[PDB]
RNA sequence: AAGGGCACCACCAGGAGUGGAGCCUGCGGCUUAAUUUGACCAACACGGGAAACCUCACCCGGCCCGGACACGGACAGGAUUGACAGAUUGAUAGCUCUUUCUCGAUUCCGUGGGUGGUGGUGCAUGGCCGUUCUUAGUUGGUGGAGCGAUUUGUCUGGUUAAUUCCGAUAACGAACGAGACUCUGGCAUGCUAACUAGUUACGCGACCCCCGAGCGGUCGGCGUCCCCCAACUUCUUAGAGGGACAAGUGGCGUUCAGCCACCCGAGAUUGAGCAAUAACAGGUCUGUGAUGCCCUUAGAUGUCCGGGGCUGCACGCGCGCUACACUGACUGGCUCAGCGUGUGCCUACCCUACGCCGGCAGGCGCGGGUAACCCGUUGAACCCCAUUCGUGAUGGGGAUCGGGGAUUGCAAUUAUUCCCCAUGAACGAGGAAUUCCCAGUAAGUGCGGGUCAUAAGCUUGCGUUGAUUAAGUCCCUGCCCUUUGUACACACCGCC
């Protein structure tokens, strides 16, 4: 045996605590601080990423890109 | 319906079939339907020849296998109707039998 | 025609059906004496006879056991729903036949006799 | 498994419309042939089979490249109460005309 | 692997295209009649098919 | 000079009239569908062509594809293709269009007999 | 050692041959990271083994669990799963990392316990298979002999291919094997039937003769099951039946078994399959969801993917093919087959007519055939008839090697295969040795199937042409029986 590499890491999730990704304020007014992703697959429920430079729907994985 | 059928019957043996071409047009003569003569076509044999060892190890030994196939065919023909007139099929497991019309 | 093959693989095609399903039953009903198995073929429908010594066992609770392994072989093979028939048919004269006396040594064997 | 809700009640309900279910030995096959637009591939109702007769509610014959899972009276009252069904609807083979 | 990997390798004919309809083997095969059955299972199940011996 | 034409013209040379300058062989190969790793190679040589420092040559790309048919505007590009073992680099001259990648990385080594052994007594 | 019989896996007489050259293939050895592995008469064109991927079991890297079930932690304030982009990677493997979205109880970890394995063990095994051994041999019961291992039966003689039979006879009565049996081929103008086979007759026709025949000749041209609108099975098909029995004659023989010649007959010995007891540490755990035990089981010996390899070459061996030429090669013309296949559960992949394009290799449209309807009347090769050549390594020989063009596929390079143009290498018939074989046989000769997405120098069969030698022997290799000898019994590859 004696595989040159060292043996693979496998991923490990970064172990995310309550989401909490958007605000209300003044006794209670929605503010999407995320992008919603457009799509029916999506739906109007979930959000999108918010990357640095675009961002992911979950599930529809439209990637809407700003310069 | 004025029906002109063609019956055709087949098996792997003989005697399964030369009884059903007898009892059969013997039926359509009681029955009173002019038959057409039983004819049979040429014996289909699929020759499979296969080496007997599973191993490939020794005095190369072929087994050769055989399955005679046997058909006939017979045609009723008669100025009435054959299909409401006859409907037994007086079949025995093993035999196939396949009815076709004149058109078909 | 078209749809239907020619005479040669038809006689191949059941053979292997034949082959398959007494293998099946054989691997399935090796307890209940199973003897042979007989298929009686016609367009309409095609009846399937079953020879075992234990008729009795083979058929389950008011025939529950027989209606699964037809339910079995009628969704194996594809026929259409009610085109065969399970017929249980108790030999006759059990020590002539050489499967069920295999069958019942074996059982014999495998249950620690000398 | 990681297979899903949606197809594990749906072979538990094929499974429990008739006592048995008959699958072909193809891990790799897309699709399970009956229930076919529930896009279940044949790993997936494999696995759960095997997992259903390792907990012993339903015993496998294995014929020459097939499973003839035959389901167990310990099967009937599981299917009866992961169905959410009450103990007057059978499988086929149970009941006929009576 | 993914979906995109695990079965890719394209298998349409050939060989590995065709297995053993009893034994899953994919070796001395009889595709002859479309039997599709290995030369030894052949053997063990040539009298249930109907092949016998004559000559 | 592969047909009488020079380079630069072989670099702006599209496919489909290539094809005719290719043999058989390549002609066949470029009339069927060309796939999704022959272009990410293509992509791969194209960035590092681009981000190829001047005067020198690029850095080296690796690929256990072989059957890869050498294009003109492959032209003095470090690739590794792959022997079985190790990727072995190899530059891409000017007369090696109609030539394979693998045909240049031996899959293995030459054979310098020593004494036999027990055998053939 | 004797006595007797017997075999072209023995010889005799012959024939064709191998070994002599090239090439294909498998072993061995060499080399390699890997050249996976079994097999050494009865291994070495064997593993149905003609490997680009797969195959694949070998080498080189990268994925996932496809680790059920139980328990315990972990948790909807989230067990955990996928994934855009950038790197990183051969890879558009979210494989890993930065980055955040998304699934939600399916899944995570640990402990037990699974499971899978072309992993090991054919010297643990079953199954099958080969061999002893396709020779004729082998056993029981009861009875006889023997203290008993055993013997008799199961044999002096004759006869057979045959312990096959007649006979003798402490044996009698059996049993298997052999025989018998089934298929196969050979004759049936006898039966049955025939539009998925035809024959004959007739009528339409076409053409030659038409001097004049004219019921002249050809037609694979068309019709007469298109239903009243000819007959028939000789040919073809396949069933029932028949037919050959040493039946007759002459001779030899105990005049029994039987043997030889001859008549008449299609045939006076058509080939196969099956095939006894006991075995072999013969082969296969790489056929199996056949399997004991052992090994491994998440950095997997499971499994997937990418690439390589199974072809790699100082050499040896085997089965083959091509050939060494004038009994020939080339060019043209004429001309005759039978086996058997052909469109797929997964499974995509059929056999092909005709028409056009191209010179060939192929492609482009129209069909037919799931089949005695279509390919196809399978216009095969060899052979036959004419041409050139002219004894030369020549028009033999086509290995090596270049360029180019086609098909399969995702991929043709270490050339898949086919084709065109170039190259004409050894080879002038083959040492010592050795294979096979007695009539449609050897040999020439092509053709089907198997492997096949692409395919045969292999094999299984098929047909065409078609012999010489022989009707005997134990000399060589052995086989079977009796007697004999033994210091052998793992059994002369012994023992000493
Ligand atoms: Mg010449």
């Amino acid at each position: 045996y004696t595989t040159p590499k060292k043996n693979k890491h496998k991923r490990k999730k970064v172990k995310l605590a309550v989401l909490k990704y958007y605000k209300v304020d003044e006794n209670g007014k929605i503010s999407r601080l995320r992008r919603e992703c457009p799509s029916d697959e999506c739906g109007a429920g979930v959000f999108m990423a918010s990357h640095f430079d675009r961002h992911y729907c979950g599930k529809c994985c439209l990637t809407y890109c700003f310069n | 319906a004025i029906h002109r059928i063609r019956i055709t019957l087949t098996s792997r043996n003989v005697k399964s079939l030369e009884k059903v071409c007898a009892d059969l047009i013997r039926g359509a003569k009681e029955k009173n339907l002019k038959v057409k003569g039983p004819v049979r076509m040429p014996t289909k044999t699929l020759r499979i020849t296969t080496r007997k060892t599973p191993c490939g190890e020794g005095s190369k030994t072929w087994d050769r296998f055989q399955m005679r196939i046997h058909k006939r065919l017979i045609d009723l023909h008669s100025p009435s109707e054959i299909v409401k007139q006859i409907t037994s099929i007086s079949i025995e497991p093993g035999v196939e039998v396949e009815v076709t019309i004149a058109d078909a | 025609m078209a749809v239907q093959i020619s005479k040669k693989r038809k006689f191949v095609a059941d053979g292997i059906f034949k082959a398959e399903l007494n293998e099946f039953l054989t691997r399935e009903l090796a307890e209940d004496g199973y003897s042979g198995v007989e298929v009686r073929v016609t367009p309409t429908r095609t009846e399937i006879i079953i020879l075992a010594t234990r008729t009795q066992n083979v058929l389950g609770e008011k025939g529950r056991r027989i209606r699964e392994l037809t339910a079995v072989v009628q969704k194996r093979f594809g026929f259409p729903e009610g085109s065969v028939e399970l017929y249980a048919e108790k030999v006759a004269t059990r020590g002539l036949c050489a499967i069920a006396q295999a069958e019942s040594l074996r059982y014999k064997l495998l249950g620690g006799l000398a | 498994m990681l297979m899903p809700k949606k197809n594990r009640i749906a072979i538990y309900e094929l499974l429990f419309k008739e006592g048995v279910m008959v699958a072909k030995k193809d891990v790799h096959m897309p699709k399970h042939p009956e229930l076919a637009d529930k896009n279940v591939p044949n790993l997936h109702v494999m696995k759960a089979m095997q997992s259903l007769k390792s907990r012993g509610y339903v015993k496998e014959q294995f014929a020459w490249r097939h499973f003839y899972w035959y389901l167990t009276n310990e099967g009937i009252q599981y299917l009866r109460d992961y169905l959410h069904l009450p103990p007057e609807i059978v499988p086929a083979t149970l009941r006929r005309s009576r | 692997g993914h979906q995109q990997l695990y079965w890719s390798h394209p298998r349409k004919f050939g060989q590995g295209s065709r297995s053993c309809r009893v034994c899953s083997n994919r070796h001395g095969l009889i595709r002859k009649y479309g039997l599709n059955m290995c030369r030894q299972c052949f053997r063990q199940y040539a009298k249930d098919i109907g092949f016998i011996k004559l000559d | 000079t592969y047909r009488g034409v020079d380079l630069d013209q072989l670099l702006d040379m599209s496919y489909e009239q290539l094809m005719q300058l290719y043999s058989a062989r390549q002609r066949r190969r470029l009339n069927r569908g060309l796939r999704r790793k022959q272009h990410s190679l293509l992509k791969r040589l194209r960035k590092a062509k681009k981000e190829a420092p001047p005067m020198e040559k690029p850095e080296v790309v690796k690929t256990h594809l072989r059957d890869m048919i050498i294009l003109p505007e492959m032209v003095g590009s470090m690739v590794g293709v792959y022997n079985g073992k190790t990727f072995n680099q190899v530059e891409i001259k000017p007369e090696m269009i109609g030539h394979y990648l693998g045909e240049f990385s031996i899959t293995y080594k030459p054979v310098k007999h020593g004494r036999p052994g027990i055998g053939a007594t």
